[PDB]
């Protein structure tokens, strides 16, 4: 029954978000330097962003007990081939929105109907503001109500390649990123951050004040541009590899402006059809809470 | 000593599979938190309800 000093769960190593490559095991931030753009001539501008709609939906009556948190991951990040998945127990959640409830969120990533013994849990009174603003994420293909899958993305292009100089202007040149890779590359890094603890850090989004929500954004402004960037490259329209002498670098075609199909097939992780209602409902509901 | 007095501790999850689902059925405000801070005095008036 862990709880968060204000310094919230993330400030803990029980759980911490670190990508592996290199031959050794490092963090995010050291990641994103080798990410290297120039500029291309389309000017993506920042739009505004349409608030969410208050309805929850309901969780309907279910027996057992769903994985709450695998479905969040093993949509946005899921690497391995993900069918349609627009239908499912994915609002459980909202059954946490109400006051009094006895359903409890443990760790690991599961949605107890009655605490049971010797499991680990998230704190009860801070689980219920992070559903009253994800159970949201319910009606995420319901007609009337889904987000729109192409503004949004302006908004993340702006957010993992975007120099400070330009944002405080909300308008940047289309960029083009490339690092040095390896082998899998773009693949590997999908089966890496799948395993995250994703629950971990939106928690804290939701609760955290001013003091600790502006010491928070400046310590965790990275684990965000790291689960931005994988879901970047499910967009992308080309993921083709330069040559030097003995070097391989991964050129992204356009970080930032939404296609349709992924660039990958075979290269990178690919999104369908009822995963680009879902990405938006995400990202859309996300932002608000951050910026 | 005496192998006995000191204090009583238990696990968690023996109390709430025993203790907590009976004293439960009767209408009593569930068993106060032990404060960071002292309070030597109300530890067994918060008891006593």
């Amino acid at each position: 029954m862990l709880q968060q000093p204000t310094g919230g769960y993330t400030t803990l190593e029980q759980f911490a978000f670190t990508i592996r490559n290199d031959g050794t095991n490092a963090t995010p931030t050291q990641f994103l330097q080798l990410l290297s753009y120039e500029a291309t001539e389309n000017e993506l501008v920042k739009k505004t962003i349409p608030t969410p709609e208050t309805h929850l939906p309901s969780a309907r009556n279910v027996p057992g007990n769903v994985y709450i948190e695998d479905a969040i991951t093993q949509a946005l990040f899921g690497i391995s081939a993900q069918n349609v998945n627009a239908h499912g127990y994915f609002s459980r959640l909202s059954a946490l929105a109400l006051p009094n409830t006895s359903a409890r969120l443990g760790l690991d990533g599961v949605i107890y109907n009655s605490e049971t013994i010797n499991i680990p849990f998230y704190d009860p009174a801070a689980v219920a503001n992070f559903a009253a603003t994800y159970a949201k994420l319910g009606n995420a293909s319901t007609p009337r109500y889904r987000a729109d899958m192409i503004d949004i993305y302006a908004h993340v292009g702006l957010e993992l390649a975007g120099t400070d100089a330009e944002r405080a202007a909300g308008v940047m040149p289309v960029k083009r990123a490339k690092f040095d890779s390896w082998e899998g590359s773009l693949i590997s890094l999908s089966r890496d951050v799948v395993n995250w603890k994703i629950l971990a850090f939106l928690i804290d989004l939701c609760s955290l004040e001013g003091e600790a929500l502006r010491a928070f954004k400046t310590r965790n402004r990275d684990v965000f541009r790291m689960m931005l960037f994988i879901m970047s490259t499910a967009v992308a329209a080309n993921v083709v590899n330069r040559k030097v002498t003995k070097r391989v670098d991964r050129v992204l075609e356009y970080i930032g402006v939404n296609s349709m199909r992924t660039a990958g097939r075979t290269a990178t992780i690919t999104y369908d059809l009822s995963r680009h209602e879902f990405a938006a409902k995400f990202l859309q509901l996300t932002f608000t809470r951050w910026n | 000593d005496d192998l006995d007095e000191g204090i009583r501790m238990t696990t968690y999850d023996q109390y709430l599979s025993h203790i907590r689902e009976r004293l439960h059925i009767t209408n009593v405000p569930d068993p106060i938190y032990i404060t960071g801070a002292s309070t030597p005095d109300q530890i067994a008036a918060s008891v006593q309800a």
